[PDB]
């Protein structure tokens, strides 16, 4: 069950970044997956979400328009688009799976409000500096 | 001197000398007016532009669907619903989807589901009401000044632009040594704007009935909207679908800037070159030399001797062009030109460029004539070293 | 989502850790998740649902939900447990925030 990731690197502000999050041990396809930020001494920070096939996508206020998600269930990867980085983005993105939806969605694609969630599994994550 | 090298040249001349001359200009069209005792002129249509269009409406014909937002409820938990929704720059649709324990729902029926996707368009058509006695005609009258660079040049400002409308026919136009023109047009455009819209699509354009555009079954803006953000009938272009009551998709139609070309066939079309309108039409105009006066005639002929400094060129017509210097002395002079045959005896063939004068002598002068069939001689200066060059001209 | 700065406590002892953060519906702190990040390595899912808790986390990791509030109960502290705790929760519908971050000295 992993989630490996890769990306990071030299960023200038308001520059183009495509983060790239692997799976294996799991059904991608059927399971939502996240982003997650964090400074590099500070707190988790939630990014966005996606589901199985991407018609349902999430984004914190402070990423609403710069940053975009998206993912194929073929490679079986998960894609974070960052476009027009400001200073202030700079930290360590991570990805998640959340494992628990899916003891209740066993499809992963029905958007609903509040469903129960749990980011089971965690990726190594990826630093980038801007 | 403008018009030598076009193809479409039209040589018109006046009837009982030349006080008045009926024209007819187009694209593509040169006109070489001459009169007797007057100054022959070069004029051509070079712009045709509707100056006051109303966008009647705007049409989507490639839309592009992004921000694709979805909301579902489970059975007894009420119909779903999104912010995106009240938002026009959105298309949403409601459905229903078989919910169960299986996809995360306490009790199986229907649950509601509810898409959105942001309708941007990508490329569009506008339709522009143009009233008739707003097209305005962009006219070049250049005279024949023998004038070293005059022959054939484009952009070098050698004539005189004139802008006429439907509306204002009637111009004085003022040729510098030459005096006024006046012109009366009259636009024979073939097709009026009447019940008609110019449907401009990027570098094409067409003359459409107005029903025809006003029932066409793509995205649209009012005239009264431009550069707005909620466009009416997205259905048009946007399709829902949901076959098995799992999930609703939405999805695009596609292009319609192709299909819109094959409607258009039985539909005037209207060229564009370097984006401006070519109108197929023609244009009649009234021409008055009354005011006109060939430059110098006042003057004296030349004493001295010519150079040929450019071989004798045929145009497409038949008529040729000398490019001739002045080595003497005298300037401001007058050119002493003749065109005759193999003994001198008969004086054959006319010039076109009238009454041709030499201004400065370092300034070479370009002499345009209409030579004889056969053989005949060109005669340029007086004696002594009179320029004698034998012409052919089958 | 306001969690205290940090929470020390003697090996032995039990401790809990609050989370609480202006969201006025029941759909919020009835889906508090806890996680447990040491250090440079990957957080990891303590507890979900407000209490459900996963296997491989320790029977001492408990999981309250009040009113307004949501809470992480270490009963009886080990050495181990040094680390850093975020409560996590839904914004809206369709969103997650984490909370402020509590350090755990034992
Ligand atoms: C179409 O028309 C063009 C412009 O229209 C006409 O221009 C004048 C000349 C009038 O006829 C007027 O009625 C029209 O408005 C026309 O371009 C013009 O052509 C001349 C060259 O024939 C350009 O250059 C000028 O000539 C000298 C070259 O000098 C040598 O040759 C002459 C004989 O040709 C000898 O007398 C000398 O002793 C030299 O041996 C150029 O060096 C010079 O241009 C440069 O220098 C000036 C002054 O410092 C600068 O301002 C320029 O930018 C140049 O760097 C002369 O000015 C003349 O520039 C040009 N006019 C314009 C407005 O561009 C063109 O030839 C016609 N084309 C066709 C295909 O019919
Ligand atoms: C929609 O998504 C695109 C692509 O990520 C983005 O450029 C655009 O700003 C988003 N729409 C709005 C309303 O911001």
């Amino acid at each position: 069950v992993q989630l490996v990731e890769s990306g990071g690197g030299l960023v200038q502000p308001g520059g183009s970044l495509k983060l790239s999050c692997a799976a294996s041990g799991f059904t991608f396809s059927s399971h939502w997956m996240h982003w997650v930020r964090q400074a590099p001494g500070k707190g988790l920070v939630w990014v966005s979400r996606t589901n199985s096939d991407g018609s349902s996508t999430s984004y914190a206020d402070s990423v609403k328009g710069r940053f975009m998600i998206s993912r194929d269930n073929s490679k079986n990867t998960v894609y974070l688009h960052m476009n027009g980085l400001r200073a202030e983005d700079t930290a360590v993105y991570f990805c998640a799976r959340d494992g628990v939806r899916y003891y209740y969605d066993s499809t992963g694609y029905y958007p609903d409000n509040f469903f129960q969630y749990g980011l089971d599994v965690w990726g190594q994550g990826t630093t980038v500096t801007v | 001197m403008r018009c030598i090298g076009i193809s479409n040249r039209d040589f018109v001349e006046g009837v009982s000398g030349g006080s008045w001359v009926d024209i007819v200009l187009e694209h593509g069209s040169c006109v070489t007016t001459m009169a007797k005792n007057k100054p022959t002129l070069d004029f051509e249509l070079i712009k045709t532009e509707a100056k006051q269009p109303a966008t009647l409406r705007k049409y989507c014909i490639e839309a592009k669907l992004t921000n694709t937002t979805t909301e579902s409820r489970c059975p007894t938990q009420g119909e779903p619903s999104l912010n995106e929704e009240q938002d026009k720059r959105f298309i949403c649709k409601h459905s229903m989807v078989d919910r169960g324990w299986g996809n995360g729902c306490g009790l199986f029926g229907k649950g509601g589901i509810v898409t959105c996707a942001k309708f941007t368009c990508k490329k569009n058509m506008e339709g522009k009401i143009v009233q008739p006695e707003n097209l305005e005609y962009t006219i070049v009258i250049t005279p024949h000044s023998g004038e070293e660079h005059a022959v054939g040049n484009d952009t070098g400002k050698h004539g005189k632009e004139i802008k006429i409308t439907p509306q204002s026919s009637t111009t004085e136009a003022e040729l510098t040594g030459y005096g006024t023109v006046t012109m009366e047009c009259s636009p024979r455009t073939g097709l009026d704007f009447n019940e008609m819209v110019l449907l401009q699509m990027e570098d094409k354009a067409w003359l459409v009935h107005r029903q025809w555009f006003l029932d066409l079954p793509l995205p649209w803006l009012p005239g009264a909207d431009t550069q707005g953000s909620n466009w009416i009938q997205k259905e048009t272009l946007v399709t829902f679908k949901n076959p098995h009551a799992k999930k609703q998709d939405v999805v695009v139609l596609g292009s319609q800037e192709g299909a819109m070309h094959t409607a258009l066939t039985g539909a005037t079309e209207i060229q564009m070159s370097s984006g401006n309108l070519l109108f197929t039409g023609h244009l009649k105009c009234r021409l008055r030399m009354d005011k006109l006066q060939l430059k110098g005639m006042s003057y004296s002929m030349c004493t001295g001797k010519f150079k040929i400094v450019k071989e004798i060129a045929e145009t497409q017509h038949g008529t040729i062009v000398i490019r001739v210097q002045y080595e003497g002395d005298g300037s401001p002079c007058k050119i002493p030109f003749e065109i005759t045959d193999l003994e001198k005896r008969h004086v054959l063939g006319r010039l076109i460029t009238v009454n041709p004068i030499v201004t400065e002598k370092d300034s070479p002068v370009n002499i345009e004539a209409e030579p004889p069939f056969g053989d005949s001689y060109i005669i340029v200066g007086v004696e002594p070293g009179q320029l004698k060059l034998n012409w052919l001209r089958p | 989502l306001t969690q205290p700065a940090s929470v020390s406590g003697s090996p032995g002892q039990s401790i809990t850790i609050s989370c609480t953060g202006i969201s006025s519906d029941v759909e919020t702190y009835n889906l508090v998740s806890w996680y447990e990040q040491h250090p440079g390595k990957a957080p990891k899912l303590i507890i979900y649902e407000a209490s459900k808790r996963p296997s491989g986390v320790s029977n001492r990791f408990s999981g309250s939900k009040s009113g307004n509030t949501a809470s992480l109960a270490i009963s009886g502290l080990q050495a181990e447990d040094e680390a850093d705790y975020y409560c996590c929760s839904y914004a809206g519908g369709k969103s997650l925030v984490f909370g402020g971050g509590t350090r755990l000295t034992v």
